[PDB]
RNA sequence: GACCCUGUUGAGCUUGACUCUAGUUUGACAUUGUGAAAAGACAUAGGAGGUGUAGAAUAGGUGGGAGCUUCGGCGCCAGUG
RNA sequence: CCUUUAGUCCCUCGAAAUUUGAGGCUAGAGGAGAAAAGUUACCACA
RNA sequence: AAGCAGAAUUCGGUAAGCGUUGGAUUGUUCACCCACUAAUAGGGAAAGCUGGGGACCGUCGUGAGACAGGUUA
């Protein structure tokens, strides 16, 4: 229970690390016009709903993690790991 | 009839998040604002805008339900089918209008999977039913066709 | 049965039909090979005999295979910009910034948006309760172009129950002018007064009557458009009820009140026009008994309108010749529209010019 | 990841913080931590750019 | 509606006084820009009414749902100053 | 798109002959060879199996191919190196029989067997490169040339076999 | 800027542009 | 859950299996078998987690104890209901585990 | 370039991929070299399979 | 707090007679002419025509019709309709 | 004036040909009067 | 009592005699991981500290609120 955590539930995400990314792009604009966007751990998927939300149209993310991912729209999400050259 | 849905598979916002939206605006709380409708309830579509009338009768989401265990007399057998429409509920009008579902309750429901054939050689796709349950202690609508 | 099985013989028994001539079998005959693809037609794709067998009539064998796939997959969401308000490249920037994914429609129309998906209900967004889009339908584009009104005429649209179609010769006459938008039904009559004033028409009277009185009442309008009610065999993907419930009794006192309402259009008409004297009569149906056997019937009736070129850029030439009906010539100006060959509605338009 | 890219990394902060830092100095040309607001104020937890 | 006339007083006045307008234009397309890029945009025309050139009041013609085409007279107007001065204006629309 | 991989091994094709319908052909990157989109029938339930070949130079869209030990020995069906005869062009040939397609898959080569062992059945297949190789009589092939062309820039000398060649 | 500058009263003399 | 979770981990997962035990287990117990009514444990699992989510919802809303008692008796006697049609695949198991508990161990690789 | 047709039987082929050909006529769809619809060394090994097929039936 | 009622208000539903007629509005007709240039429909006398699917094939349609024949092609019959 | 109910298959109009739809007839049901009136398990205030 | 060979267990019975832990709570969520241990069972006496997270009139208006206007347990 927290300010972030109520406010993210009215806004739809899945955890409040959405908004750790939200106030970084703020302060710095990586996630503007770049395209491709790589997220090693995306374990709730906040960070690839935030993304896909804000990238300029026809853009590429994708996502990997160990535990499954809901699928998210507009999103590529990966069940292999991140320590394996398999990856 | 589950084979023909399987072969055919093959083939907005809340009530309540309006009201606490609403009521931002209107800081000043009247006691007693909130009527959250303990009954079970059917609604349909997802996003409606009510009238004033009823724009104070908040339906909770848990208690919504969208279909029912419907049993037919003659064919001897029940179907899990999608409610249409809340006809009448013969203990208040405004339960009627809310949509609430209790005993004795009539309700429309989509019969085509069924295959009921009608004196004029069509297949029939809505019939009346009347719920034959108390939904509210019973975590569900069981209803028999008017056939 | 197997409905897996049904479908490989309804792919089995076509192929046949297609190479009868060298793939047979011993003595049966190819009348029998039809009556085997009636059957499994009807058990797959939940048709009654009667209508089955009217649709294969109007295609051949493996056109008629994907008219009966397209009409199991939905269509596609199409919006219709109000030229009364803003233009397409707003209105999909607007959305795009929502989370619209959007794209023409295509090259006929510089008014119709394609939508794949949003993130937010279509029908909720800012701008449209604004009055900045309607969602319609792409077949309901059509009737309008060729009935393109102009400014300061005065038009008659004889079933205006959703308003998608009115709206869009408001749009077309700029407010200017008056739309007589009638419905028999008082309560479909509701939500076409709902979306003439959230989409900014002023230039319309909602009327609720008969369409076949409308000569009485006031007579002499310049353009007058009518989509009759019909069986719904192009709409079969929104309403399954057509696939079952369209019998010989249905297919009889459908095209006798099609026909009563092409009379009454006709007779509303002003022949001696300074910009036109136009009917469009259009239909969500493809049977023949709905579509060119209602215009010979006309043009039999009324030797006083002539079949013009409808307009439309895209579409299919109407039927000739049927089972013994043999109609006017002129008829190959008319247009139809199928799902399988436009990803659109099945339609049919038609397009009449006064001279008497 | 294209030259210019821009990799951000959630790091709990230890004695190894300042070993990492030595990394993507010696692999970037800008570094710095940001700790938004949104993580909480008893985490150790840092984000650096 | 003023911009509209204006264009339409730049059409047939002496030389100097037509340079004056074209000039003050340039400085109203600079400062508010978006609010009258639509006059010269063919695609962005509303389709709300028709152009009332005759109105008795400013409102009352319908001044968006019109185009500036005066461009196409005071290109091959015999003032080269004029017909610079028509340049200025849509450098700055082109700029906008 | 997907890998090009045979059939799984069933009575039905290594006891009779199975027909299928190729539909189109279609062309990914990676490679030259163009893969072959085929539709097959199952021969216990009502269902079709969606799997890729390469097709070979020649075919076409629309053979009723035959699968199995006595299909027609034509271009467009695969057969056991056991029922093929001496001579004949196999390609896209198996090291043993259910590794669905291992030898020749790229855009030209072509397998000719120059000798089959009848008791303790086996096959003899030359290589592309010029090697000598024996594969089990019950191993599949496609039957001749893949797709491709382009055979008149090949560089075939070497330093040392020169010094070896008289 | 422009505006003020041809707003002046001395722009408007009559001077021909062939005596400069 | 946990009991059905320990079900469903505890048997061997068959494609994990060197080729050799992958064959003798199909052989011994049918595999096809085996998946089948492996997924029906795992499909009740799944059914009685939404059921406990349904009525969790349903008695936050509850007006008084008969309604709970209700509500409650409704939740688990439709969880007893799912257990009971687990009643073939549950005898099935209880004899592929005695007989692999009984199985030689033999190594694949020597 | 433009290449004849098998099944049509006339010159409306041409190339869509690196060892594509199609025909919109009939809508039919060649399955060849990079450049050429058949390679001579494709034809000769097809008489040879034809000439062995004569042999092994007689 | 909930329950019942009253008064004012809002949202909604229903009633608010019949016969002529002002106003308003649709169609046809009348003043009312002369020319000229076009367009349509009526008058003959001609010419040329029919491709949804299947059918070898471009079947206006209607009636007889199993034999006709520039004497070798047709027909019928079998199809497909 | 329209709409429903049952009837003779009694007349007219339209449609298709090997049948329908709408009117017409028999007698039940709906629609003092532009001032206002009635009514609601609804809303707001008292 | 159970294919319970041994070891380890599982289900059940009598039993409250005797015990039922140390940390994290610093990343995400249905808040629950790290271990140690023989085990880390659930409740009643329903209880106090500690952190988290008022109601009447009056006036001016009401398609709606405003008042450092008055009084008070
Ligand atoms: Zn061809």
């Amino acid at each position: 229970l927290d300010k972030w955590y109520k406010l993210a539930k009215e806004k739809g995400y899945r955890a409040r690390a959405a908004f750790k990314l939200i106030q970084l792009n703020k302060k710095y604009g990586f996630l503007e016009k770049a395209k491709v966007v790589l997220d090693l751990c995306a374990a709730p998927g906040s960070w690839c709903q935030v993304c896909a939300e804000t990238m300029p149209k026809d853009s590429l993310i994708i996502g990997v993690d160990l535990a499954p991912i809901k699928p998210i729209p507009k999103v590529i999400t990966f069940q292999s790991d991140i320590t394996t050259e398999k990856c | 009839i589950k084979n023909k849905r399987a072969e055919k598979a093959a083939r907005g916002i809340s009530e309540e998040e309006m009201f606490k939206v609403v009521k931002t605006g209107k800081k000043t709380h009247k006691k007693g604002w909130k009527r959250i409708v303990t009954k079970p309830t059917f609604v349909g579509p997802d996003f409606t805008r009510r009238p004033v009338k009823y724009e104070r009768f908040i339906r909770p989401m848990g208690l919504r339900y969208k279909k029912a265990n419907v049993t037919h007399p003659t064919l001897n057998v029940t179907v899990q089918l999608p409610i249409l429409s809340v006809k009448k509920n013969p203990s208040n009008p405004l339960y009627t209008q809310l949509g609430v579902l209790t005993k004795g309750t009539i309700i429309e429901v989509n019969v085509s999977d069924l295959g009921i054939v009608t004196a004029s050689g069509k297949i029939a796709w809505g019939r009346y039913a009347q719920i034959t349950n108390n939904p509210e202690n019973d975590g569900c609508v069981n209803a028999v066709l008017l056939v | 049965p197997d409905l897996q099985m049904l479908r490989t013989r309804i792919t089995d028994t076509i192929r046949v039909l297609e190479d009868f001539q060298n793939l047979a079998e011993e003595g049966r005959s190819r009348a029998e090979y039809t009556n085997q693809l009636l059957k499994d037609i009807c058990a797959y794709y939940g048709y009654n005999e009667y209508l089955a067998e009217k649709l294969l009539n109007l295609f051949p064998p493996r056109e008629a295979f994907a008219f009966f796939e397209a009409n199991e997959t939905p269509r596609p969401v199409v919006i219709r910009t109000n030229t009364l308000r803003t233009h397409r490249r707003d209105l999909a920037q607007a959305l795009i910034n929502r989370g619209v994914t959007l794209e023409p429609v295509g090259k006929w129309s510089k008014v119709g948006l394609q939508v794949f998906d949003s993130k937010v209900p279509l029908g909720a967004t800012p701008e449209y309760l604004a009055g900045h889009y309607i969602l319609q339908a792409a077949s309901s584009f059509l009737p309008v172009m060729a009935l393109c009104p102009q400014e300061n005429e005065r038009c008659l649209d004889m079933a205006a129950a959703p308003g998608g179609k009115t709206t869009h010769m408001a749009a077309l006459m700029k407010n200017t002018g008056v739309i007589f938008a009638n419905d028999p039904s008082k309560s479909r009559a509701k939500g076409l007064i709902g979306n003439i004033h959230r989409l900014g028409v002023r230039n319309t009277i909602v009327c609720n009557y008969d369409a076949r009185e409308f000569p009485r009442v006031i007579g002499g309008f310049d353009r007058v458009l009518l989509d009759a009610p019909c069986s719904g065999t192009g709409v079969i993907c929104k309403d399954p009820s057509v696939k079952t419930n369209r019998d010989a009794k249905d297919f009889m006192q459908l095209p006798h009140t099609q026909k009563q309402l092409l009379l009454a259009a006709i007779d509303s008409c002003n022949h001696a026009s300074k910009t036109g004297g136009y009917i469009v009569y259009s239909t969500c149906s493809v049977c023949v008994e709905e579509n060119e056997e209602v215009v010979n019937y006309a043009l039999s009736r009324r030797p006083n309108v002539k079949l013009v070129e409808t307009g439309l850029p895209f579409g299919k030439e109407g039927f000739t010749s049927y089972m013994g009906k043999t109609f006017h010539p002129s008829l190959k100006l008319t247009r139809r529209f199928y799902p399988h060959l436009y990803n659109v509605d099945g339609f049919f338009v038609a397009k009449f010019k006064k001279i008497g | 990841l294209i030259e210019g890219g821009t990799f951000v990394t959630k790091v709990f902060r230890s004695k190894d913080y300042n070993k990492l830092l030595w990394v993507c100095n010696q692999l970037f040309t800008k570094v710095e931590a940001t700790k938004p607001p949104s993580s909480r104020n008893v985490s150790a937890e840092i984000f650096v750019v | 509606a003023f911009c509209k006339q204006l264009m339409t007083l730049a059409l047939q006045v002496p030389e100097k006084s037509s340079q004056a307008i074209l000039g003050l234009l340039q400085d109203v397309v600079h400062t508010h820009g978006r609010k009258v890029a639509a006059l010269w945009n063919t695609e962005e025309r509303k389709g709300d009414g028709t152009y009332k050139p005759l109105s008795e009041t400013v409102e009352g013609s319908n001044p968006f749902t019109t185009t500036i085409w005066e461009g196409e007279l005071l290109r091959k107007h015999y003032c080269p100053k004029v017909r610079e001065g028509l340049k200025a204006m849509e450098k700055e629309l082109r700029s906008i | 798109k997907a890998p090009a991989k045979f059939r799984p091994l069933d009575y039905a094709e290594r006891h009779g002959y199975i027909r299928g319908i190729v539909k189109e052909i279609i062309h990914d990157p990676g490679r030259g060879a163009p893969l072959a989109r085929v539709v097959f029938r199952s021969p216990y339930k009502y269902k079709q199996i969606t799997e890729t070949f390469i097709a070979n130079e020649g075919m076409y869209t629309g053979q009723f191919i035959y699968a199995g030990k006595n299909a027609a020995l034509t271009v467009g069906n695969i057969l056991p190196l056991s029922s093929v005869p001496e001579g004949t062009v196999v390609s896209n040939v198996e090291e043993k029989p259910g590794d669905r397609g291992a030898l020749g898959r790229t855009s030209g080569n072509y397998v000719t067997v120059v000798g089959h062992n009848p008791d303790e059945g086996k096959t003899r297949i030359k290589l592309p490169s010029g090697a000598k190789k024996v594969v089990p009589s019950s191993s599949r092939g496609m039957i001749g040339i893949v797709a491709g062309g382009g055979r008149t820039d090949k560089p075939l000398l070497k330093a040392s076999r020169a010094k070896h060649k008289f | 800027n422009k505006a003020a500058e041809m707003s002046v009263d001395d722009f408007f003399k009559g001077g021909f542009e062939i005596l400069s | 859950s946990e009991k059905f979770g320990a079900i469903i981990s505890s048997f061997p997962v068959l494609s994990d299996q060197h080729p050799f035990h992958r064959d003798l287990m199909n052989i011994l117990y049918d595999a096809d078998h085996f998946k089948v009514a492996l997924g029906q444990i795992s499909t009740a699992k799944n059914l009685i987690e939404t059921i406990s989510r349904d009525y969790v919802r349903l008695l936050k809303y509850a007006q008084s104890l008969y309604q709970c008692k209700q509500l409650k008796r409704a939740a688990l006697g439709r969880m007893a209901t799912l257990i009971k049609r687990l009643k073939d695949p549950l005898i099935y198991l209880d004899q592929v585990r005695q007989h692999l508990a009984r199985l030689p161990d033999i190594n694949p690789t020597t | 370039a433009r290449y004849t047709c098998t099944f049509c039987g006339k010159n409306s082929v041409r190339r869509t991929a690196v060892g594509i050909w199609s025909c919109k006529s009939c809508k039919k769809t060649m399955a060849g070299g990079a450049y050429t619809v058949s390679t001579p060394a494709a034809a000769a090994m097809r008489s040879t399979l034809r000439r062995l097929r004569e042999i092994t039936e007689a």
